DNA sequence: GCAGACACTACGAGTACATA
DNA sequence: TTTTTTTTATGTACTCGTAGTGTCTGC
């Protein structure tokens, strides 16, 4: 077991970081009639931690005992798709997603049969259920138009907890319906004091210069700084205040591919930069991940007069990213009128 | 309140299926002297009209005049799970939309009450004209049944002439030619096997073979079948149910154009 | 007895009363008249003649023997691909006594809406039995039919019918009915036409049965005039990056009750043949691609179409 | 016997079959077939008409002799130019190669013709008459990069990639909302890139595989 | 005895509980007496109050026990394909319509089919729709319930009378808001009763889910702006004052630092771009300014709407409005 | 005796004499009847302006209630119309005689836009060869969809939109078969708010009359919730004659009083921007940000910026029409 | 009288395309 | 002088393979 999931805390009480939210979430939990739930926030938050702690407050201790079922659905196109869920006594976790554009059938079908059906046993559990819905920011809008009868109709009985990282990409009907609970990253000492107590816990000693520049690569990712605190651990055992801190290649393959963006502005690099765009899309690198990696690794090379113009392109084209279905495209649009922009700037 | 009591389950199995790929909807008329259907069918070519009599049923009671428009393939799933020796009642009440079939089990040990929805279509009454006919023949229902599967097979539209001999079928097809003419079959110890021929005037008129196929299908219905045929009037199959009433099928022309040459 | 319209009850008998497309037409009369046809596909826009000249060749060059020696098939018929190995095939072996330089004829009639297996069956049954039978095939669109049977078969293009062409044959209609007339209400039915002979005696029925008169007000207070052709006006007007006459047009279209999806379809239609700079008209095009893709994803008003008669003019003063 | 030899159904027939490619025929033995059968059936005509059936059928010798068949019949012996020339008797829609329409679109033809509208509509035409969009649009996608761009600024490259966005949120509207009359834009696809980067020179056109490739490393 | 949530207790079960949408529920109310209840299209903003509206007149008019044998109520969780409209609603049109009420109210002579969520059906299901309306009209009624009217075809426009639900005003949303938490025996502020019809935005369900996560917080004692302004997500005006700072700065440092700290504390990119648009309209900005950046922040609200990602959305909207801030220094 | 019905469906023009505009077309389709000549119709236009009504007085003027049944088969949208029933009951029941009484059919098929283009090929002999026994009438919206074949065959005749004028009478005479008080302003309002649609006039009429009692030009604009004209002459002048916060206070006051929607604002203000003598620069760039802001109120977007941006458009155009003089 | 064989239609499954 | 593969979400149409099943033959 890794550093993330060993130290996970596992009630509300012990939380490093947002108490008063956790003490909040205690007494909104407590009477049983509370609404669905939307947790919002960035990545490597806390999000799912909460999530989990909350249901252990609603519960007994028995949400941490999970297992794996599988479902089969047809389609209309009469397609069987094989879906995962983790499930417990209690609850019960879909991530619809994983079945694409066809996560409408997965709200459809599969839900409502959760929600149209009480109960077996009513003393060990509680008088209702609870779906975690896992990414509903990745589900399309005929799964989020299909889920808002289902969360009003059956509320008594099946409370819904939705996560997800921005609320834009839900519907205003589904945020509607449910209550958004914000998570925010932990900051710099939310992170080092989470840091300090892992490494005592392990009997280890953690400098405070090594703990703060773990925390300033992670970017607010707690899940990152603890697995980039466990990779340091591993690759050198004293904890030197300048020592190297290993980093992911998707992320040094981008700043090369936006380094090769900006040493050269012809269409044979430009081919070259969309071979390794592919290769970055082959990888299962999101693409809006992508846009984000090339945009802050070419506003290092950008004069002051022209960042913003850079900025405002990579906006457009990952807007238009959104609107279509080829990423290369409008990824190699941004590219190619980046291009232009820096030869004109660089020629006068 | 309406309540019919069919003595055995077969007769009313036999119509359903002989009406379960033709009629789109069943419209039961009901009255004191018995129940009534006249229906067309979804290409409005073909019309089936059913009168059921009051004496044939085990108890028939009707207060006040009915007409109950049904869904046909609901009702043809209710009767395909019902006995051919069993009992059925029919109930239907003044101002309700169940019309109740109940019945007993194959195991003739469980009762069993299948509701239907009664539709609301406001049907304008087709007008027969009840009017004497050029041919009147009548033949076996089962040499009719086979002769329209034996023309079947070699075209789709059939000529059937009648006369002082007797009918006559055609099918001008792609293989060629079929011509079957039968009369005088009365020479038989069968009283059912006959050809008797009553008019006198000769038409001929060109069927679709589809109708006349699902027409015959009522072959057990009737030992003995009715061709009624005119110039004007179309082509009439009358089968003579033996104590419970009779279903008349109405068929119309084809438009044939003759050559310009 | 019920009178046909004139669409049905004046159509021709014999290829010498076919109007427009005079040299093909010329060559059937020929071919009907001598025999040994090969086999032909005619193209063209509806209501030029295609299947009655099909139908009088085929007449002409049979006589008393039409019901067995000519099979007549449409996209009413089946004509799957257990059609043509089962029914074409097996006409065309099928022996029929027939005179010298006449053969069985199967007429195959909108061969659009055949599939391509059908059609790919029907090459090798049209190369074999040839000596017996041949093939008179009809459509609109050629590229549907694909090229083994475009090469198995002479490929007659038939054009639009001119204004004298439809002329002549609506002087010998009128001159049949004793439909009185003006040159003004005929050049009104010439105009409606727009090469339809189908539309051109339509139309004249339609005003000798409302008003029995044929001036130019009588025709258009019953039939309409196309779409196109103030279409192209207000796409010139587009051109020229004047917004006002280009929405007074398109005013007028709307007023008159067309959706905004017949008003985008005419003025891509105008748009692809129009005759600017190719660049311009690529990014006409790409505008009322994107205006379509809004209209047809549910927002259609008048704004939406203004706006894009305003981008239209836009894309003129922004090289 | 085939027609198409990269037919998907084939492919493991030509790792084993004798693979016999057959050329065009050539258009002198086609002219002088074609003079001899008229000679047999006693009509007159110059090796010049020939050659111009000969360039409109596309070196078809059915399709020519059934055009001669036609076009003779008896009432006169010789033929004259501009019969065949008119595009009411002979002329037949023929199915362009992948590699024929790339080069038509990638290549200017060599010196009327020379007005730019005529190259328009031929090379629309040719598109919309080779059928296969989906590889005619992945072959523009994947050879584009590969021409000497004389524009040296990118803007060309950039508003063939806004051609290239403008056909695929066209698929996604057409394949979303049911409305398939978005599906006659697309088409000016290839002939946008006619107007964009046409040459006098012989590009190497290449088929397309990076869409494929990336998208069987993104399923695995 | 269980505990139910108090968007679904006071769901309203009659019309006359139906809060300011005084037209539609006095055509309701009026076809309640036995006027002639014509084909409804509701449209307009999420939490008006458009599917309860229609489930208590449904409520009203046929009773308990003739909810299951009038009404079809068919929404976007179900599959309404072209069969779904050609078989079953087209069959349920047909029905008749029998069966009388027991407590001896009059019953209408109608059923009634709520389509609800109609702008998820197709355009061809919608086509289907239209003889099926026209034709079977004399018993059965129907009512389309949508968000946007737009995506209705014409026809069904045409065949169904248009009633747009308003957002609720402060005055009649706060009487509500006052009503139920007397009903709840919890205590809320004059400020915090303001500040929650503020935030609420006409969104009567949102009001109620914030009024019942502020009881059950705070465990029943006095409810404040504190509690609302937690639970509402709302931006404090420092974090505004610095994305502005930071704008006059022209420097892209510092917006790239106020957006990546707005980002990381989680806030949602639609409710900064409100406080940014009501910061940018309440200053004393030129009109050009002004008319750029509300024009930008319109464009950013379109590209959120369409999913697209909120940090480079944020930080395009940023850098026009630091352009449009540093062009007047 | 009466009927709970809506007013569109209780009072439709049973008859040819009933229907109020197009009365060269109607004149004609009666000579067409009278004379037995009645050819393949093809009725389009924009909906609610009286086709299927049409169609419907005309089977019922041609067939008695007798032989309704077997003379006219009437197939719509709602009825699957695939080209298996193109080639199995159409075809049948063209290419067979009738069963009462002799006469010629009619296959009325409406919502033709609808079919799919194999079933329009299927349809083209069946319509060219049964002419002498069967009449087709294919009835649409939208004639694009309907292919040429179909449009050679079929003469079309255009039901366009009904004008005002002669809307009034119909609308009277539902009135007064109603008991509804109804003003001037009140008919003048139905008449404007319809825009050449009889449903929409009498939906609107129904649904005044069920909310208020009376209807008026203030009961009209409250129950439709459209906004007056002199509400839009007032945000036009608030947009062109002052600063961003006066005009964005004003019209956001006007809104949130009156309770409008930015749909039906955009509509009136796109039809003053013609009629307001704009230069021409001018008028390109409100028509496309108008555009533009009609296409960002589609989707899950905040009306408040969406107007903030409609005000936007004219403090835009401000100066320069004032500067271009 | 009952087991085996024959063709029969209804039904499940795979594939393509949808424009001018 | 140059060739592999499944996603787009329904709806329709085509084509082909398979399985109960009514009916005919025979001892
Ligand atoms: N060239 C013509 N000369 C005389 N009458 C014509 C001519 N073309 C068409 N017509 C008339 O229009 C009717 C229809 O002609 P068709 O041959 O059916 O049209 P078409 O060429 O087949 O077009 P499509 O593609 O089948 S709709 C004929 O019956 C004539 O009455
Ligand atoms: N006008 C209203 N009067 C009283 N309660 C209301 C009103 N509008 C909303 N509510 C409350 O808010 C809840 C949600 O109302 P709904 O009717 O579901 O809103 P809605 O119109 O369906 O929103 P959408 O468009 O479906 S997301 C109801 O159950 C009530 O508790
Ligand atoms: N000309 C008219 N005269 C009288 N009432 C009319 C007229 N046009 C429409 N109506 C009314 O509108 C109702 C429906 O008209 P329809 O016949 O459906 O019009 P339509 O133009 O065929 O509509 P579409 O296009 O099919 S939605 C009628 O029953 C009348 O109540
Ligand atoms: N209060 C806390 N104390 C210590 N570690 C925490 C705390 N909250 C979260 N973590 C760790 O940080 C990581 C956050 O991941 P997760 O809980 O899945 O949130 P998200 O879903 O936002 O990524 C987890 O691996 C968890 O172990
Ligand atoms: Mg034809
Ligand atoms: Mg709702
Ligand atoms: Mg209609």
């Amino acid at each position: 077991s890794l550093w993330v999931d060993k130290y996970r805390p596992c009630s509300l009480g012990r939380l490093d970081y947002h108490k008063e939210q956790a003490a909040q979430l205690r007494n909104l939990v407590q009477c049983g009639d509370f609404p669905h739930l939307l947790v919002y926030g960035p990545s490597g938050a806390g999000k799912k931690t909460r999530i989990m702690c909350i249901l252990r407050e609603l519960y007994g201790v028995g949400v941490e005992k999970l297992r794996i079922e599988h479902q089969t659905i047809t389609t209309p196109s009469k397609k069987k798709i094989e879906i995962s869920t983790i499930a417990s006594n209690y609850h019960l976790e879909v991530n619809p997603s994983d079945a694409g554009n066809s996560d409408r059938v997965v709200i459809q079908e599969m839900l409502k049969t959760v929600a149209q059906s009480q109960q077996l046993e009513t003393n060990s559990q509680r008088d209702f259920k609870v779906v975690l819905l896992t990414e509903v920011d990745k589900l399309t809008k005929d799964a989020q138009h299909a889920l808002r009868r289902t969360m009003e109709k059956y509320m008594s009985t099946c409370r819904l907890i939705l996560c997800c990282n921005s609320t834009s990409k839900v519907i205003p009907p589904i945020r509607s319906r449910c209550l958004a609970v914000r998570v925010p990253a932990p900051s710099i000492e939310d992170i080092c004091h989470v840091l300090s107590t892992v490494c005592k816990k392990e009997g280890l000693n953690l400098p405070s210069q090594l703990a703060h520049r773990l925390a300033e690569k992670s970017c607010r990712n707690l899940r990152k700084a603890l697995l980039m605190c466990e990779a340091c651990r591993v690759q050198q055992y004293p904890f030197t205040a300048d020592q190297e801190i290993p980093e992911t290649d998707w992320e040094v393959y981008l700043r090369e591919t936006a380094n090769a963006i900006v040493s050269q502005q012809t269409p044979q690099r430009l081919l070259e930069v969309r071979g390794r765009l592919y290769e970055l899309l082959t990888h299962c690198i999101p693409p809006e991940i992508i846009m984000k990696g090339l945009l802050s690794e070419l506003l290092h090379n950008c004069d002051g007069q022209l960042k913003g113009e850079v900025a405002q392109m990579a906006a457009y084209y990952e807007h238009r990213l959104q609107l279509g279905s080829k990423a290369i495209y409008h990824l190699e649009a941004f590219v190619a009128k980046f291009m232009a922009l820096y030869k004109k700037f660089m020629e006068d | 309140m309406f309540e019919a009591r069919l003595v055995q389950g077969s007769i009313l199995k036999k119509v359903l299926e002989a009406l379960k790929d033709l009629i789109n909807e069943a419209c039961w008329d009901i009255s004191s002297s018995g129940v009534n259907l006249q229906s067309m069918d979804s290409s409005h070519v073909s019309l089936v009209q059913l009168t059921l009599r009051s004496e044939g049923f085990d108890t028939y009671r009707c207060d006040r005049n009915l007409a109950m428009g049904v869904n046909l393939t609901s009702m043809s799933k209710i009767l395909k799970c019902a006995g051919n020796e069993d009992i059925i009642t029919l109930r239907a009440e003044d101002n309700a939309d169940t019309l109740a079939l109940v019945f007993e089990a194959p195991n003739q040990e469980k009762v069993s009450d299948y509701e239907m929805k009664l539709m609301d279509l406001d049907v304008e009454q087709l007008g027969i004209p009840e009017q004497e006919y050029s041919c009147v023949v009548k033949m076996p229902s089962g040499e009719f049944a086979r002769i329209c599967r034996d023309l079947s097979h070699i075209g789709d539209a059939v000529v059937i002439s009648c006369a002082k001999d007797g009918v006559k079928f055609s099918a001008s097809g792609e293989l060629g030619n079929g011509n079957i003419k039968l009369s005088q079959t009365s020479n038989v110890d069968k009283e059912e096997e006959a050809v008797t021929i009553e008019m006198n005037e000769p038409v001929q008129l060109t069927f679709a073979l589809r109708y006349l196929n699902f027409f015959t299908k009522a072959t057990p219905l009737s030992s003995t079948v009715t061709l009624s045929m005119s110039a004007d009037v179309p082509l009439v199959v009358e089968y003579k149910i033996a104590d419970m009433g009779h279903l008349k099928y109405y068929l119309a022309p084809k438009i044939e154009d003759e050559e310009g040459s | 007895h019920y009178e046909l319209p004139w669409v049905e009850k004046y159509r021709p008998v014999k290829l010498n009363e076919i109007v427009g497309n005079e040299d093909t037409v010329s060559r059937l009369e020929v071919f009907a008249r001598e025999g040994n046809v090969p086999n032909i596909i005619i193209a063209g826009p509806p209501g030029t003649g295609k299947t009655t000249s099909i139908l009088c060749l085929a007449r002409a060059l049979l006589g008393p023997a039409l019901k067995d020696a000519m099979l007549e098939l449409n996209a009413s018929n089946d004509r799957g691909i257990d059609v043509v190995r089962n029914k074409i095939k097996m006409f065309a072996q099928q022996k029929v006594t027939l005179p010298k330089g006449r053969h069985k004829i199967i007429i195959l009639d909108e061969a659009d809406s055949m599939t391509d297996g059908a059609q790919q069956a029907l090459r090798r049954t049209m190369e074999i039995y040839s000596k017996t039978t041949r093939f008179a095939l009809a459509c609109n669109a050629s590229d549907k039919i694909i090229e083994p049977i475009q090469s198995r078969c002479a490929v007659l293009r038939y054009t639009k019918l001119t204004d004298a062409q439809i002329l002549t044959r609506l002087m010998n209609v009128i001159e049949k009915e004793r439909v009185p007339y003006t040159d003004d209400g005929l050049e009104a039915i010439i105009f409606t036409a727009q090469g339809d002979m189908r539309q051109a005696l339509n139309n004249l029925q339609s005003t000798f049965s409302g008003f029995g008169f044929i001036n130019s007000e009588n025709v258009f207070k019953v039939c309409d005039e196309p779409h196109p052709l103030l279409v192209k006006e207000m796409i010139q007007h587009c051109v020229n990056a004047n917004i006002d006459e280009a929405y007074k047009i398109l005013a007028h279209l709307w007023h008159l009750g067309y959706s905004p999806e017949d008003i985008i379809g005419n003025i891509f239609r105008v748009c692809k043949t129009f005759q600017m700079a190719e660049y311009l008209k690529l990014e006409f095009i790409k505008e009322i691609g994107y205006t379509h893709m809004k209209i047809a994803e549910g927002v259609n008003s008048l704004l939406q179409m203004a706006g894009l008669l305003a981008r239209l003019c836009q894309k003129t003063m922004a090289p | 016997i085939c027609n198409d030899q990269f037919a998907p159904s084939l492919r493991q027939l030509k790792q084993q079959a004798f693979l016999l490619h057959f050329p065009p025929t050539l258009p002198s033995r086609l002219v002088q077939r074609l003079q001899e059968v008229s000679l047999r059936q006693g009509m007159r005509a110059d090796p010049g008409v020939l050659a111009a059936l000969c360039e409109k059928t596309d070196n078809d010798i059915r399709a020519c002799i059934n055009t001669l068949q036609f076009l003779y019949s008896r009432g006169q012996r010789e033929l004259s130019v501009r019969d065949v020339q008119a595009t009411r008797v002979g002329l037949k829609d023929q199915r362009r190669g992948l590699f024929s329409v790339w080069q038509e679109v990638f290549q200017l033809p060599r010196a009327s013709l020379t007005s730019a509208s005529q190259r328009f509509y031929r090379v629309l035409h040719a598109a919309a008459s080779a059928g296969e969009h989906e590889k005619v649009v992945q072959g523009l996608f994947d050879n584009f990069l590969r021409l000497r761009l004389r524009d040296s600024s990118l803007g060309a490259v950039c508003v063939a990639l806004d051609w290239l966005a403008f056909d695929d949120l066209l698929a996604g509207a057409a394949h979303h909302s049911q409305s398939f009359q978005l599906l006659r834009y697309p088409p000016f696809l290839p002939v946008a890139f006619h107007v964009l980067f046409a040459s006098s020179h012989t590009p190497r056109i290449t088929f397309p595989s990076s869409q494929q490739e990336a998208q069987n490393r993104m399923s695995q | 005895a269980k505990p139910v949530p108090w968007v679904e207790k006071y769901r309203p079960k009659c019309v006359d509980e139906v809060a300011f949408q005084e037209e539609v529920v006095a055509v309701l109310k009026k076809s309640l007496e036995g006027a002639d209840l014509p084909n409804l299209l509701f449209y307009g903003p999420p939490g008006t109050g458009k599917t309860s509206t229609i489930l208590a007149a449904a409520r009203e008019l046929f009773g308990p026990e003739l909810f299951r044998l009038r009404v079809l109520e068919l929404n976007a969780s179900d599959e309404r394909g072209i069969q779904v409209v050609r078989e079953k609603v087209k069959n349920f049109a047909q029905l008749t319509v029998s069966g009388s009420r027991s407590d001896g109210k009059p019953c209408p002579p109608f059923k009634i089919v709520i389509l609800d969520e109609a702008d998820s059906m197709t355009s061809a299901a919608q086509a289907a729709l239209r003889r099926t309306m026209e034709k079977e009209s004399k018993t059965t009624r129907f009512c389309l319930i949508c968000n946007y009217v737009s995506r209705i075809i014409e026809p069904l426009t045409s065949r169904c009378s248009k009633f747009r639900f308003k957002p609720l005003s402060d005055k009649i949303q706060q009487q509500r808001l006052l009503d139920i938490a007397k009903k709840e025996n919890v205590k809320i502020s004059d400020e915090g009763i303001a500040y929650l019809v503020k935030v609420s935005e006409g969104d009567l369900r949102k009001a109620i889910t914030f009024l019942q996560s502020a009881t059950r917080l705070t465990g029943g004692k006095e409810i404040t702006e504190k509690v609302i302004t937690d639970i509402a997500g709302v931006i404090p005006a420092e974090k505004i004052d610095g994305v502005f700072a930071a704008c006059q700065s022209g420097s892209f440092d510092k917006l790239e630092a106020v957006v990546k700290d707005l980002i990381d504390e989680g806030h949602a990119a639609t409710q900064l771009v409100n406080q940014l648009h009501d910061v940018v309209v309440e200053n004393n900005l030129s009109d050009k300014q002004k008319s750029i950046i509300t024009e930008k922040l319109a464009e950013v609200d379109k590209c959120l709407a369409d999913g697209a990602d909120e940090h480079l959305q944020l930080i395009s909207l940023c850098a026009t409005v630091m352009q449009q801030l540093s062009q007047n220094c | 005796k009466i009927r709970n019905l809506p007013w569109v469906e209780k009072y439709r023009p049973q008859t040819l004499n009933d229907l109020i505009s197009h009365q060269d077309i109607l004149s004609t389709i009666q000579k067409f009847i009278n004379e037995d000549r009645l050819p393949h119709l093809l009725l389009y236009g924009p909906p609610g302006t009286g086709k299927t009504s049409t169609i419907l007085a005309c089977a019922k003027q041609l067939y008695k209630d007798k032989e309704f049944g077997s003379m006219v088969l009437e197939l719509n949208a709602s009825d699957d119309r695939g080209i298996d029933i193109i080639r199995g009951p159409i075809l049948s029941f063209a290419s067979t005689r009738t069963i009462f009484k002799k006469g010629f059919k009619l296959v009325i098929l409406d919502e033709a836009d609808a079919m799919t283009q194999d079933a329009q090929n299927a349809l083209r002999r069946v319509i060219e060869k049964f002419t002498e026994n069967t009449r087709f009438c294919l009835i649409c919206n939208y004639l694009s969809k309907i292919i040429p074949a179909l449009q050679s065959r079929c003469t079309r005749f255009r039901f366009g939109p009904l004008t005002p004028e002669l809307m009034v009478p119909r609308l009277e005479h539902v009135v007064e078969e109603e008991k509804v008080d109804i003003s001037e302003d009140g008919m003048k309002a139905l008449v404007t708010l319809s825009s050449g649609d009889m449903r929409r006039a009498l939906n609107i009429l129904q649904s005044t009359n069920m909310a208020f009692g009376k209807v008026t030009e203030e009961t009209v604009y409250t129950c439709t919730g459209h906004p007056l004209k002199s509400d839009i002459a007032n945000i036009l002048d608030w947009m062109l004659n002052q600063d961003f916060t006066t005009a964005y206070r004003n019209i956001t006051e006007l809104k949130t009083l009156k309770g409008l929607a930015l749909h039906d604002i955009l509509t009136e203000i796109h039809l003053f921007v013609h009629r307001v003598d704009f230069p021409s620069s001018v008028r390109i760039h409100l028509l496309t940000k108008m555009a533009d802001i009609e296409y960002r109120l589609s989707v899950g977007t905040n009306e408040k910026i969406q107007l903030s941006s409609l005000i936007a458009a004219f403090q835009v155009t401000r100066d320069l029409i004032v500067a271009e003089a």
